[PDB]
């Protein structure tokens, strides 16, 4: 409770501001001040422009006696006559408070829902501290994401870091809308909580995002952090910083289960390799900055449950393959950091299958901590490994068809075949609106498993088999 | 207040002694003035950009401040005009020098300040507050463009004072005292704005109305909405050096302004002829196409520094022109050249390349560079509505999609038609990849097509299954043979095969190929995919395909002739033409099942 | 029908033996000497930057 | 460059440059710029070769003041026989299409070993046409090159399956690229041929395909040429 001590001592002492006119020297998106006094590593600054305008920075380096500026709105315009720059003695804070959920704030923070300003609860550093990895504990529950093709086969514990891998030209953007719309846990909410931070995207999407939000009423549940394409870069590394501040104070301060999405990665990459050309740092692997692998590891590892706390985190980052390769470096460090990943096949989406996921590369590690009974029922781990299996199978079945005829395929492979066009155009083909619980789910895969003969489903256990077949 | 000249490098100079100059003010440089502009300063020293030829410069030349960025002079008499990459009329140069050759440091107003224009007052009166963006009087211009409004420009407000009547007035009279603290405010018929920083604009919108390019593929498979972004490929051969006539000559595009970045050259010549005799039926065939167009032609010799601005001083162009409520659409023509120009200025300056040669913003600046299109509604009083439609043409740069051009523009592009070397190879024209190309305005575009064709989504869902079905049957059958295939597969086969044939392919040279209506693409394409449905019930009830295809034959040769319907005679006739061949066809079909 | 199948399973055999035998290694040889020369390029590229 | 320009643009004679490897005038531009120390641009060379080179090329045309004409026809040389490189690429980038030489035609004895399958001439179509020359050439052309290239992949698809995996298609085209390659490109050194006498030798050749699958050849045309 002694808290309000510790607010006062720190809270009711003003500081003067320092005011400077020496701008000598500009590089580009740079800014060299020269006789600033007892500078100071990532502060902020105001540049104020002979015109009157205002723009921001953050210096990057110091040398004896110096300061190397960068201003996120460019550069033009400036002068090293008239412009003068306003130093602020201290680094890049966010105003938390309870009440950020419903309103919408830009990529540096100010709101931008024609709202009141935020009237803080409290002052933080963007960038926190690390996890005590002693401090810290294994997933067990589950989330309901809402999706078939998700939930039956690639449930998400609370706790996991999932990617979601795609192609340029996919429609990840609708089923990320999708999956924030219709989360949840599951009861066999009063703690539900989710931040949806986007990064480089086109203004058609921000607008798309803003109002589909608004009158699904599922934005009182989130608080979003947009940033157009045309935005300063700087603001795009910031942001996801700033989401993951917050969503990290309200999981671990007021104990609420909370989920996190970012939507992209591959511009933020593009934002970093930016960054350090304005600095020297030659480049690395296929031109990306060498050191990626640390700041992509601070980024993730922010997430899973904590030993005393009540609260939980979960992520779902959203990556975008260049070509479409997994030897692209993104993909192969997002991968190593994180636990399995979700693809979008190309050629289903050509097919009008909606949400166009395949599911033989998916995996997700963590399922066997997820599924069980309270959590789920009892039969989720057998019809995902039989439903897997049977897919498989019928994939090579439909090859081997059309060299082989239909006739000299076994009854096992006529009946496979026609399970994985039934599987593809009923199970997964899930409406944009259409939300269905883990049972129903469940149900539909009962329904489908039925197409064999009772004994013919190996791998299921006969216990199951007998509980559920009927009917 | 003058500079001295301290260094000299290819076109890059660096002056000295000039403390006071911003970021990107113009510097006439040299005896001769030649334009250029700041890029670097430290100290006093200024790096300078030339955008002209720097040869036989020496040391202690004087260099001249100006204090405003780069802008383009804006105006009635834009309409039917060329311009160079820094907006200077080349009829002009010509004319007056009467020389085949570009004298340096040449200089002449973007518009000829000679010619007399009617002008019509608008609607306000001494007294009335003004604001930046609202008109006050319409000017005639041509008979193809009769409304050209005048805008009062932004960054200006206050309380008319005195206003010119009606009358004859060249572009040089003050029509216009603006009350404010200071009474400097006296507006002619033209005014300039800074090509780098985009317009201003009240608000954005959502694009939900197609663009009809007249091609069935592009039409029907990856639609192209009003105000929106799109990437096609230039191979001189795929359609696309004529896909920007057809679009000139058909799409409801109010004004058009080409812009040629790093054209060969003779093709120039080509189209530069080309233009002036292109003509227009609608509302009257009206001639002069160029009473609706623009041109800003820039070939390679010119400095790169004219090429990196072309792109922005076209762009900035069709952003005024959606000021006034029109329906403009842009056409650049080598994304890559500008990519390239950009490379060569940052090595010029001694930057450090980041992504295969390339600068590292140059998906920032490309961004920047796209994000001003869309629709929008302007900035005044009377509440206008325009639209600008930016259609860029990345060029392949050997492998397919390694450059990272093609995937900076990818990262941020809504509508993507790639291109397909084998189709090219067999010449098939429209080599359009339907394996790669999308287009993400397909959602949105449900809203008009149920208002009208109701039956666009699934149909054309059902053919893109289609052909993804036969491709992937093709990709298995050559190993093996067409041998141990049943019924069904067939006659998948055989559909795609001739809907890739008789849909897809077609010639823009043929009065009946020329343009495609949306009615009859529609109909053709319910024609394919009802024989396709029947043929496959058909066949499921048992039956041999092989004898039900010789009776089928003659409407199969129907259908694949229903193409040659030319349109233009009735546009409701060959509805119910259309309807007839699908009637005798189920007929067909009836009697030859039994 | 004998002789029609036995000539035509020895073909396809022999046909899937030398795919097996010949085309595989030959490919994936040369699919390693392009990884390599593409690792050489940028080796010279980056010490060109680096000076 | 310039006396070819002066000769053209003011005493009014047609004209024809023939410039040879530009090769060696790029690796004598590379070598300077490197005892200097500039950014240096893709495999070593300099970024502002793309300026250079179409400072070089862009000299040609025509213009109306005068009535005499330009023609470049520069000599290239790849290094490693590969349309990749820096130079090649930008020059293809900057002219109108290039005639593509090929070491296989050479190998197999066949003079001159022209490679028609990568090269093209971007002013053709302009140039061809009834009156200019015979109406078919336009058409032809197109038609020939889809039988080269499906001839060619069928041979390439064949050397590795064989004949048995052949149709019609595939049997008529390997024969039509044979005959085509030995009887049509080949020609001596000093012997030459007009226009028609090759459209003459085309339709020949052509003659071989059934009246049917030449889809890409206009009815017309089709009709009154093909039939005797």
């Amino acid at each position: 409770f002694a808290i309000n001590k510790k607010a006062v001592e720190q809270g009711f002492n003003v500081k003067p501001r320092l005011n400077y006119n020496t701008v000598s020297g500009v590089n580009g998106p740079l800014v060299i001040l020269e006789k600033v006094k007892f500078p100071r590593y990532n502060e902020i600054v105001n540049l104020t422009l002979p015109d009157g305008t205002v723009r921001q920075g953050q210096v990057l380096e110091i040398r004896g006696d110096r300061a190397i500026v960068q201003v996120f709105e460019g550069t033009s315009g400036i002068d090293v006559k008239k412009t003068t720059v306003e130093f602020t003695g201290e680094s890049l804070r966010i105003p938390v408070s309870e009440d950020m959920l419903g309103r919408i704030f830009d990529g540096s923070g100010r709101p931008i829902d024609n709202g009141p300003k935020v009237f803080a609860e409290d002052y933080l550093d963007i960038n926190g501290s690390p996890i005590n990895p002693y401090a810290r504990i294994y997933p067990e529950e589950m989330i309901s994401t809402g999706v078939s093709a998700i939930d039956t086969m690639n449930s998400i514990a609370r706790g996991q870091k999932i990617p979601i891998f795609s192609a340029s030209g996919l429609p990840h953007n609708e089923i990320a809308a999708q999956i924030c719309r219709q989360a949840g846990l599951v009861r066999p909410e009063e703690n539900f909580s989710i931040v949806f931070a986007a990064m480089g995207v086109n203004l058609e999407t921000a607008r798309f995002f803003k109002q589909d939000f608004e009158e699904n009423g599922s934005l009182e549940r989130t608080s979003l952090f947009l940033n157009l394409a045309n935005d300063p870069t700087i603001e795009r590394i910031i942001t996801p910083r700033l989401a993951l501040t917050t969503a990290e104070y309200l999981a671990y301060q007021t104990e609420r289960h909370v989920l996190t999405i970012l939507t992209d990665m591959s511009s933020y990459a593009d934002a970093l390799r930016e960054v350090s050309a304005a600095r020297e740092e030659v480049p690395g692997r296929r031109g990306y900055p060498g050191y990626m692998y640390t700041d992509l590891s601070t980024i993730y590892e922010r997430a899973g449950r904590v030993e005393g706390r009540n609260g939980s985190i979960t992520q779902i980052p959203i990556l975008t393959m260049p070509n479409d390769d997994i030897t692209h470096p993104i993909p192969d460090l997002t991968g190593y950091i994180t636990e399995g990943q979700i693809f979008v096949d190309r050629q289903l989406h050509n097919k009008g299958i909606y949400p166009p996921i395949n599911v033989l590369p998916s995996l997700s590690r963590l399922m066997k901590s997820a599924i069980g009974e309270g959590m789920t029922r009892k039969d989720h781990g057998d019809v995902s490994n039989q439903l897997y299996a049977k897919y498989a199978i019928g994939k090579d079945a439909a090859a081997m068809k059309a060299v082989v005829g239909e006739e000299a395929l076994s009854i096992e492979d006529k009946l496979s075949l026609e399970f994985l066009e039934k599987f593809e155009k009923t199970f997964i083909t899930q409406g944009a609106y259409e939300d269905r619980t883990v049972f129903e789910s469940l149900d539909q895969a009962w329904s489908l498993l039925r197409i064999y003969p009772k004994e013919m489903l190996n791998r299921i256990s006969p216990k199951i088999l007998d509980e559920f077949y009927d009917r | 207040e003058y500079g001295a000249i301290y260094s000299v490098s290819g076109p890059v100079v660096i002056a000295e002694n000039m403390i006071g100059c911003a970021m990107y003010e113009l510097v006439k440089v040299g005896h001769d003035n030649l334009v250029g502009e700041v890029i670097r300063i430290d100290g006093d020293k200024a790096t300078i950009q030339v955008y002209e030829e720097t040869a036989g410069l020496t040391v202690g030349d004087p260099v001249l401040r100006t204090g405003k960025p780069l802008s383009v002079e804006l105006g009635p008499g834009l309409m039917e005009t060329i311009y160079d990459g820094i907006q200077r009329p080349l009829k002009a140069i010509k004319e007056e020098s009467q020389s085949i050759y570009i004298p340096r440091g040449i200089d002449t107003p973007a518009l000829d300040r000679t010619i007399k224009w009617q002008f019509t007052p608008g609607k306000f009166q001494v007294g009335d507050h003004i604001s930046g963006g609202d008109i006050y009087g319409s000017v005639f211009e041509n008979s193809l463009i009769s409304s050209h409004k005048i805008l009062l420009p932004p960054r200006s407000r206050g309380t008319i004072t005195w206003i010119a009547p009606a009358g004859e007035y060249t572009l040089d009279e003050k029509i216009l005292e603006v009350e404010f603290d200071g009474k400097k405010s006296d507006f002619t018929l033209y005014h300039t704005w800074p090509v780098r920083v985009p317009r201003p604009v009240t608000e954005k919108l959502s694009a939900d109305y197609p663009l009809l390019t007249g091609q069935r593929v592009l039409d029907a498979l990856f639609p192209c909405v009003q105000g929106g972004t799109t990437c096609i490929p230039g191979a001189f051969g795929c359609g696309k050096t004529v896909i920007s006539q057809s679009l000139s000559k058909y799409s409801n595009s109010d004004a058009i302004i080409y812009v040629g970045c790093g054209e060969r050259g003779n093709e120039m010549a080509e189209v530069l002829m080309e233009f002036p005799e292109l003509y227009t039926e609608m509302s009257g065939t009206k001639e002069p196409i160029m009473k609706r167009t623009t041109l800003v032609a820039n070939t390679s010799n010119m400095p790169v520094a004219a090429r990196e601005a072309s792109i922005y001083t076209g762009i900035t162009l069709a952003e005024y022109f959606r000021d006034q409520g029109k329906n403009v659409s842009m056409i650049a023509d080598s994304s890559s050249r500008w990519a390239e120009a950009l490379r060569e200025i940052s090595g010029r300056l001694g930057e450090m390349p980041a992504d295969q040669g390339f600068p590292a913003y140059l998906g920032a600046k490309l961004a920047s560079f796209y994000e001003r299109a869309g629709k929008a509604v302007a900035l005044g009083s009377p509440d206008r509505t325009g639209s600008v439609s930016i259609v860029a043409a990345v060029s392949p740069a050997g492998g397919d999609f390694s450059d990272p051009v093609t995937t900076a523009t990818l990262g941020i592009t809504q509508v993507f038609w790639g291109l397909d070397k084998k189709l090219a190879q067999r010449k098939h024209f429209p080599s359009i990849n339907t394996s790669v190309s999308y287009s993400k305005y397909t959602n949105v575009l449900n809203k008009f097509y149920d208002s009208n064709y109701p039956e666009f989504p699934v149909l054309r869902d059902r053919m893109k299954e289609i052909l993804s079905n036969a491709e992937e049957l093709e990709q298995v059958v050559q190993l093996v043979g067409k041998s141990a295939l049943s019924d069904s597969d067939k006659i998948t086969l055989d559909v795609a095969t001739l809907i890739k044939e008789d849909f897809l392919q077609q010639n823009g040279y043929s009065t009946y190929d020329a343009f495609c209506p949306i009615w009859k693409t529609f109909d053709m394409m319910r024609a394919f995919i009802s024989y396709h449905d029947e043929a496959q019930k058909a066949v499921a009830n048992g039956a041999n395909w092989s004898k039900l295809a010789d009776s089928t034959g003659d409407v199969k040769h129907a259908v694949s002739s229903s193409k040659f319907f030319e349109p233009s005679r009735g546009e409701k006739e060959v509805h119910g033409e259309f309807e007839k061949l699908l009637s005798t066809m189920q007929e067909r079909f009836a009697e030859s099942t039994d | 029908a004998f002789i029609i199948l036995d000539e035509v399973i020895k073909v396809t055999n022999r046909r899937v033996n030398a795919i097996e035998h010949v085309i595989i290694p030959r490919t994936e040889n040369t699919i390693a000497y392009i990884n390599s020369e593409l690792d050489e390029l940028d080796r010279e590229e980056f010490y060109r930057l680096k000076k």
